[PDB]
């Protein structure tokens, strides 16, 4: 019962994927 | 017996698997061979606002290698995610 790691960071590089 | 990695990949979504192909490209955008090196991965962390030592990535890629070629593939990348969420060794 935990939250995903800080991977969205790289997802924002492209433009802003799953920024929220 | 890495169920955590088997389920983690399944729990994923069509968007995740689709985005996983984009990141790999963005990382190897300049790479000629087509592989993300410890230096390349770190280069992105520097522009992000952090500064992860090169000894971490290097040791990481090796710890998350399928054949130990020293390169992270689309497959080794999917496991690298869970490996961190369930890092024990
Ligand atoms: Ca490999």
């Amino acid at each position: 019962r935990r939250v995903r790691i800080s991977a969205d960071a790289m997802m924002q590089a492209l433009l802003g994927a799953r920024a929220k | 017996m890495d169920d955590i990695y088997k389920a983690a990949v399944e729990q994923l979504t069509e968007e995740q698997k689709n985005e996983f192909k984009a990141a790999f490209d963005i990382f190897v955008l300049g790479a000629e061979d087509g592989c993300i090196s410890t230096k390349e991965l770190g280069k992105v962390m520097r522009m992000l606002g952090q500064n992860p030592t090169p000894e971490e990535l290097q040791e990481m890629i090796d710890e998350v290698d399928e054949d130990g070629s020293g390169t992270v593939d689309f497959d080794e990348w999917l496991v690298m995610m869970v490996r961190c969420m369930k890092d024990d060794s």
